[PDB]
């Protein structure tokens, strides 16, 4: 996610997973961890979750 | 006439079928993962969970 953006341009980015069972729970979770936390900003409280 | 015998060829495939519900499962896991062109069914099957 760090790549795009970096200007005043919306940057739209695409997370092509497998369906949503077949992605296994690690897979999952990590998606929606990146998913829910999505914010200017967010980098120290996603490596304090890691 | 409301009382059934289930014998040893019926709960052992019962048994066997419940294994199979796993490693189908298993292999609709990996077989919705892709670039299959070129696996075979070996590592796609799993004889631990039967």
């Amino acid at each position: 996610r760090g790549r795009v953006g970096r200007s005043h341009h919306q940057a739209y980015a695409w997370l092509l997973t497998p369906h949503p069972k077949a992605m296994t729970t690690d897979a999952q979770k990590r998606l929606e961890a990146i998913a829910s936390l999505e914010d200017l900003g967010a980098g120290f409280a996603l490596a304090t979750h890691d | 006439g409301n009382r059934r015998i289930r014998s040893v060829g019926e709960m052992a495939e019962n048994q066997f079928r419940v294994g199979l519900v796993r490693v189908e499962r298993a292999v609709k896991e990996r077989l919705s993962l892709g670039d299959l062109d070129t696996l075979m069914p070996q590592d796609m099957i799993n004889a631990k969970p039967i």
